[PDB]
């Protein structure tokens, strides 16, 4: 069983510009196949055997390789390309995948739109607290959210989770839950929200209090 | 040519499930079907393959009948079974139809691929909560929304805004596993014109949990 | 000259009324003929199969009965060959293939008769002789005997009524139109000279003959392996490699049935008694196996669409490939009327089979079916051995339909007629004329 | 006799130094042939391209498809007539005759003119075949090798020859047996004894065909998928369909013969006259293969639906007609490319026409005019060419319908019967008996 | 190899219905199908045909849209539909499939027929009543018991015992019109040594009104 | 439309007996066909092509004919080819089937099986009276039912179904089924069924006491 190894694990490209990925093998290998797969869609089959390209696939696209080296090019890659391609190989059972490559968009950098929300009433009428706060579209993707509670910086019911790459905007998003109980909340007047990112020197505060 | 898959949903660690797939749009014969199956946050790992007349059936290394593969010509249908399921067998499975060019097979076409989740965690129906802005909540221009879907198991649970009526401006995070229990966020922006002007709906439903909850997001006394 | 040519260009094409109508007796003579002879085949193979059923019980007595009721006809078959005609012997082919060239006669006042009949006799005894020995000839005969009656002369109408009716009975011998043309034109013809043979007039002969053969057995095919998979473009070596196999094969076969037609020769010295016993003999062996190991024994058909689909065993492969060898090499060299062409094919399907689990074993990637070698290897044995391949080719895509597996076919029976020509191999047919030629004009 | 005994243990044994370059012209007759397949594309859509590039302007598109067609037309029949005058016409005689050793492989000039004379000719959307173009470049092929590593002897000359003829009408309709069958019926010196590697040819054909796979695979030329079959109460209806071939078959003879005297005089010989009378015709097409695609073109594209019954009785008269017409232009005008396709393409139409009349008088018989059409098809190529055996096994390789094979035979054969009591020739040889006494002169 | 017509039933003078015929054991796609009838004990009749891939559906000498024949092959599925009907077609359906020796076709296999009942009448389900013998019970080697079927509309039912697994000794009688509501009843001989030890069941059957009737025969009181 | 028209269309013969039926037509038809209709069951392709026994079909059966007049032969004829059989041509579209010819059988004679049955208790909740009474596997066909009501003979109120010849004994078989009202059953006791048939003098007769 052959072992494929995708190429840069991650790597963003502009739109117009040409971009190109491997899929070194551990052993000869033949005509390897490449797939294309969007976010909660199935996997596209782009490149057939190394090169030829399939009914349907935007010209840009190229492949090549032999031996124990092959690779993906984009000839100027747009947006409609950002995804994620695997190379598949069958020339010797069973058959393998490599582990894919990330090609997400670059452009230009984007300052984080801070929302903090209060707990809904439907929620504290059961014993619970959530405060959520959003950190939507922005550019590169890392950021840094903190929650003080009346002062004192509050780490101990966070839940961060972020988006991928708007198919429409391309700006990175996160969320920043905080849970407690509806008592806990109830003994607080401040609730603030700040967030540290590459577009500011320093935190996009945004919060509330009871009152 | 479509390919239905279904039969993945929630199982116990240690019980076993029957995956289907059902082929439309060419002569399901004289092709060889096989799965393929991608675990949450990984590669695609090839599981097994059947030929026609089922005569031929092929998997990767594993156990003495981890995995049977079966296909009934006469129904368009092609089968997984896995038994004995630890929580390596917790992912995302695909069939596919099998053709070549030169001879060097490839997966011609895949289909949506249902989720086979894997715990001893219980079904549980999800609580919806409508995000309005703050006491505080200055109303500019854009202003921004969402309501959470928080306290289920397992996934997944699909949110729309107004019906699909919202596709611009929706950010729809993904759900994170805390305590065996998931929870998920959403967020929609519209112009400050709109709300609380027109009225703004969040889709939320759990079909596992058979729940279906149109939290209407109103603002705030 | 340039000048004749463009008069003769002009003239091209134009067979005398008469003659291609007489082609259109010829066939439907021969398709009768050819049909009644496969219908009585029958009706003996059965009375048999029936006799082994109305004495069940008793087994040893069923053995007996199996060898005598099959040593029986076989006798009766040798008899009526050394007894009033030497040539319905052996195949049957080279007879004609030798008329053509006018070396050798048609006696159809003889030739008919024994042939037909000691036929049956044979081949109702189950040995593993084809059919298309016994029709071709009897074909020719044919066309000699209504080229006689009716009178006609000129060394076309000699030529072309006995080529056609070669042909018609090679065609309801197989129900393959193409394969009848395809044979005279590429093996039974004269090989080193021109000769005046109306290639449109045979066409007739082959339909009126092929119509007959429908008009009685239609609605049934001789061989169903209904529509295997393809040939992947990067699987064609496979076919290239199992083609030199034949090909070295080919030419060691051919050496066995030649070298066993001498030694078998010895036990009877050429005594019209021992030899009809010897048949008895050798025409028993296989009505027994036509009972303990069916495959071992017969035609050879029944059992094509079995090892195609992959039902036997490797095992069970190398045991009927070897036992079949054996079989075959009797009966034929044992010089009993009937063809050899037939069990070739099935000698062939057998070792396709065998290379085809092989292959299906080492190489999973590419998806292979046995099933494909079989029908490749089907005609390699008419290609290595007889060494006309267009013609086998030809023969198996009729017979078994799959044409999506041409390329592989022909690489492989290419290969075997290139890796038979490199080692000394020789056309069986032509050498047992060459050979039966050289004693005549020994024996001086 | 003795000799004989002698030869027979001698037969089939073809020097190992013949059967290796039966290889090389294959392998280069395929790569070739397929190098022009794909220049006929890039061609023929280059042109369609044009046409939507100014889609509003509808008299500037019949202008347009005229012009550019016209225009490669003139640039074919120029390389033609300068350069090369056998490269016109089909380009097979000229083979057959080559075999005779009546007539000239010039390839120097016949291989590059016939080439790129023929893509003009295709490109334009002409109603001419492929198997000219490649039946020539192909033996031409066979030549160039036989020249250039050198080898003597009859046996090398005639088949290297024969074999390039093959395989280059293997790869110009994907058909391995209708290549060798080809030769060994009609290409051959049809009255005395040849030389001719039978092997040595298979060798090429198949070299060839793999070259054509490797590129043209996954996609059939004709498609018509698995028609009925023919009950044996209604293989007199294709006795008759053979007979209206048969009696068609010279007629037609006679027009494609006649067309090229009468329209050999408009230009007189003059290599002007000539170009220009060229890309008319070549203009003519350009423009039919938009109004009426049917009338235009090579012919595969209508075959299919021809076959499946999608035109009514009226517009197939009106195609057949049309076609019979466009196709005597384009080949008696003598520009390059073969006459064997677009005759594949009149048996088609001729045939489903007859179907749908049968599939009306015996609703007993429940037929299918599909049959019918896949019966006629090589009908032509048997009473025009009268070479059916090779017809047959043509379009049972590109028809796949095996189980025709009777009826196909039925009408191929009743024609070649109907054309003989009627003084019909074999096209290909009538055309060489002319080339050869005109050579006489 | 069998083919099975249903949508079989009662229609209003002037009306209209559609008989469908699943058919299922071989390549159904391959074979012109077609439409035969019978009439109240009288003669066969030809109604229609129909090619393959719906190209050709040929009819009997009939008005314009009388009937209308079709299939979808990828369902292996025949259809008859008549319209504007009258008392000329109330009959037997059968479906059949064609096919040829020489050439001069035929019906090669018949299905089981659908019933088509012109009448302004009413569906009504039939009543089943056990007929267990008398308490004079001489109980001889043979037994016979029956079950009568009475009450129903319209035409026919079936009725066997134990599932058809008692197929010998069995006679069903015809039925009887008593005033728009037919009756018959079935007999069955056995030894008594197989009852009352064991069980015996009429299983009557009236497709027309989809209702199925089980009656075990119990002995009197 | 051709029209054919059938030989005997009812015939009767004794096992043993050679049996020829008839079909012929207006016009000349060729190569017609013969199907086999048993009671209760859809026909059955028996011969066609004029003379070719289908597949499970008996050599009992020849065949043949060629014109207008053609024949079905039974060279000793049994007793389970007791049918209706139709004739068909489709060689002159539209097809026409023959008319029928019933094949009856004659054997020696057999003695009915009376078996009488009470109404039965449901029949009763919805008050209704039915003394059915069989009259099981018989030859010739004809016999006589009498109902005696408390040893008066009733006439109204009763009815007699027939089977057809069984296809392997030959025998027939008869149902008389008399109705009443739930009283007018419960008023008068002892109930009757009279069989009298060519079997025997004295007339069978089984019978029940309402209580």
């Amino acid at each position: 069983d052959i072992v494929l190894t995708q190429s840069p694990a991650i790597m963003s490209a502009a739109p117009g510009d040409k971009v190109t990925m491997t899929c070194s093998a551990s052993s000869s290998v033949s005509y390897i196949h490449w797939y294309q797969q969007k976010s909660g869609t199935s996997p596209k089959r782009w490149i057939y055997d190394t090169s030829k390209l399939t009914s349907g696939v935007p010209v840009r696209f190229s492949g090549s390789g032999s031996g124990t080296s092959y690779s993906l090019t984009i000839n100027t890659m747009e947006a409609e390309d950002a995804a994620t391609y695997y190379c598949q190989q069958w020339s010797s059972h069973p058959q393998t995948f490599g582990g894919g490559t990330k090609l997400e968009i670059l452009r230009a950098d984007a300052a984080p739109t801070v929302s903090i929300f209060p707990p809904s009433s439907e929620q504290l009428t059961s014993g619970g607290a959530s405060v959520v706060c959003f950190l939507n579209n922005f550019y590169p993707k890392d950021i840094n959210v903190k929650w003080k509670i009346d002062g004192s910086e509050r780490q101990n019911g966070v839940l961060n989770s972020w988006t991928d790459q708007d198919s429409k905007d391309s700006t990175y998003s996160m969320s920043s839950t905080l849970t407690l109980t509806k008592d806990e909340y109830e003994r607080h007047n401040s609730y603030t929200c700040e967030a540290t990112h590459k577009t500011s020197t320093s935190p996009i505060v945004k919060s509330f209090n009871r009152a | 040519v479509r390919l239905l898959e279904s039969g993945g949903g929630l199982v116990q660690p240690g019980g076993s499930l029957k995956l289907s797939c059902a082929a439309s749009g060419f002569d399901y014969s004289r092709y060889w079907m096989s799965w393929v199956r991608q675990a949450p946050g990984k590669g695609l790992k090839w599981i097994g393959e059947i030929n026609p007349v089922s005569s031929t059936i092929n998997y990767t290394p594993s156990l003495k009948d981890k995995f049977i593969i079966s296909r009934d010509n006469a129904k368009d249908t092609l089968y997984l079974q896995i038994s004995k399921v630890r929580s390596e067998d917790t992912a995302l499975y695909y069939c596919a139809r099998l053709y070549y060019g030169y001879g060097y097979w490839y997966f011609d076409v895949w289909g949506a691929g249902t989720t086979v989740t894997v715990s001893s965690a219980k079904t549980t129906p999800p609580s919806v909560y409508p995000l309005a802005p703050g006491s505080a909540a200055a109303a500019a221009s854009m202003v921004t929304l969402g309501c959470l879907v928080k306290g289920y198991f397992p996934e997944p649970v699909t949110v729309t805004w107004n019906s699909g009526s919202l596709a611009a401006g929706v950010h729809t995070f993904p759900a994170v596993l805390q305590a065996a229990l998931y929870t998920l966020s959403s967020s929609v922006t519209v112009p400050s014109s709109s709300w609380p002007s027109e009225t703004v709906t969040c889709n939320v439903a759990h079909p596992a949990s058979s729940t279906k909850v149109d939290k209407k997001i109103v603002p705030r006394a | 000259r340039r000048r004749q040519l463009i008069r003769q260009l002009l003239e091209r094409d134009k067979t005398p009324l008469a003659i291609l109508f007489m082609a259109a007796v010829v066939g439907t003579l021969v398709g009768l003929a050819a049909v009644a002879f496969d219908k009585g085949v029958a009706w003996l193979q059965n009375q048999r199969m029936g006799a082994l059923v109305h004495t069940a019980d008793n087994y040893p007595l069923l053995l007996t009965v199996a060898f005598l009721c099959s040593a029986v006809l076989a006798m009766f078959g040798y008899f009526l060959v050394r007894k009033y005609a030497p040539e319905a012997g052996g195949s049957g082919i080279p007879e004609i293939e030798g008329a053509l060239e006018d070396q050798r006669p048609v006696r159809w006042w003889r030739v008919l008769p024994v042939k037909f009949f000691g036929g049956l006799g044979t081949l109702g005894g189950g040995m593993v002789l084809g059919r298309e020995g016994p029709t071709v000839q009897i074909g020719g005969n044919i066309g000699r005997m209504v080229l006689d009656i009716f009178r006609l002369k000129g060394d076309e109408a000699r030529h072309t009524l006995l080529a056609t009716g070669a042909a018609a009975g090679l065609a309801a011998a197989f129900n393959a139109p193409l394969a009848g043309i395809l044979f005279i034109i590429e093996e039974m013809r004269p090989q080193f000279r021109y000769t005046l043979i109306s290639i449109k007039a045979v066409f007739i002969g082959v339909i009126m003959s092929t119509i007959m053969y429908r008009i009685f057995n239609h609605e049934v095919a001789l061989i169903d392996v209904g529509k295997l998979s393809d040939a992947p473009l990067n699987t064609l070596w496979l076919y290239l490699i199992l083609g030199i196999i034949f090909g070295i094969f080919g030419p060691i076969f051919n050496k066995w049935v030649l070298g066993m037609q001498d030694l078998l020769h010895r036990v009877h010295g050429g005594n019209i008694t021992k030899w009809v016993l010897m048949g008895g003999a050798i025409g028993g062996l296989c009505g027994l196996l036509g009972f303990v190991a069916p495959a071992t024994s017969g035609g050879g058909f029944n059992l094509i669409p079995i090892a195609t689909a992959g039902n036997f065993s490797m095992g069970m492969l190398v045991f009927i490939f070897v036992a079949r060898v054996i079989t075959t090499l009797l009966c034929f060299s044992s010089g009993a009327p009937g063809g050899i062409f037939a069990p070739m094919l099935a000698l062939g399907t057998v070792l396709g089979t065998a290379f085809g689990m092989v292959a299906v074993e080492l190489f999973p990637q590419y998806h292979l079916e046995a099933g494909t070698f079989a029908i490749a290897g089907m005609g390699a044995l008419l290609a290595a051995s007889i060494r006309a391949p267009l013609t086998g080719i030809i023969l198996v895509l009729e017979m078994t339909d799959n044409y999506q597996l041409i390329l592989p076919m022909i690489i492989t029976g290419l290969g075997a007629t290139l890796l038979a020509q490199f080692t000394g191999g020789k056309p069986l047919y032509s050498a047992i004329l060459a050979r039966t030629l050289a004693k005549q004009e020994a024996e001086q």
